[PDB]
C-alpha cells in the first residue's frame, strides 16, 4: 500500500501538477507581447493625427 | 483511500498483535496448570495435598 | 495488563500521532506555494498599470 | 555452511549494495549541475526583455 501511493502520486503529479520552470518560460514572453502590443496600441491612435494639419 | 487503505491495516495490525497478548497469557496459565498436573501423579501425597494443589 | 498497555497504547499512538517525517515534507511544499502564490499576486496588482499609455 | 553463506553473502553485497563515498559524489555532481541550469534559465528569462526600447 505504501508503494502504490508513491507511484499513483507521481501518476497524478505529472497530470496535474504544473511545471514552474517552463511556465515561467510562458509567463515571462506573454508579458513582452502585453507590453509590445500596448505600444503598437498607442501609435494606433496616434496614426489618426497625420490629418489635421 | 490508498493514504485510507495503509492506515487500516496499520489498525488491523495493532488488533491482531493485542489479541495474541493476551493467548501469550493463557498458554502460561495452562502450562502451568500442566506441570502442576504431573507433581499431582506424585506417589507421595496424602489426600489434603492434592487437594490443596487443587485449589490454585 | 502489560502486555494489553503496550498494544492498547501503541493502537492510539498511530491512531492520534502524527508522522513528523512526511508531516514536514508537507509543511515545506505548502510554505513553497505560499510563496509562489504570493509573487503572481504581487504581480498581478502590477498587470494593470499598463493601460497608462 | 556458515562459510558459504559468508563469502555469498559478501558476493551478493559486492552486486547489489552501493558505495555511499561513490555515491555521493556523483549525487553532488548532479546538484551543482542542477544549479547552473536553474541560474542560466532566469538569465534566458530576463534574455528577451532587451527589445523593448
Amino acid at each position: 500500500l505504501m508503494n502504490a501511493y508513491e507511484n499513483t502520486q507521481a501518476s497524478e503529479s505529472r497530470i496535474r501538477d504544473t511545471d514552474m520552470a517552463e511556465q515561467m518560460t510562458s509567463f515571462t514572453r506573454y508579458q513582452i507581447l502585453t507590453q509590445a502590443a500596448t505600444s503598437m496600441l498607442a501609435q494606433a491612435n496616434m496614426k489618426s493625427q497625420s490629418v489635421m494639419r | 483511500g490508498l493514504r485510507r487503505a495503509e492506515q487500516n491495516t496499520e489498525d488491523g495490525m495493532s488488533l491482531i498483535q493485542t489479541a495474541e497478548g493476551y493467548l501469550q497469557e493463557t498458554h502460561e496459565i495452562v502450562q502451568r496448570v500442566r506441570v502442576l498436573a504431573v507433581q499431582a501423579a506424585n506417589g507421595i501425597y496424602s489426600e489434603e495435598d492434592r487437594q490443596q494443589i487443587q485449589v490454585e
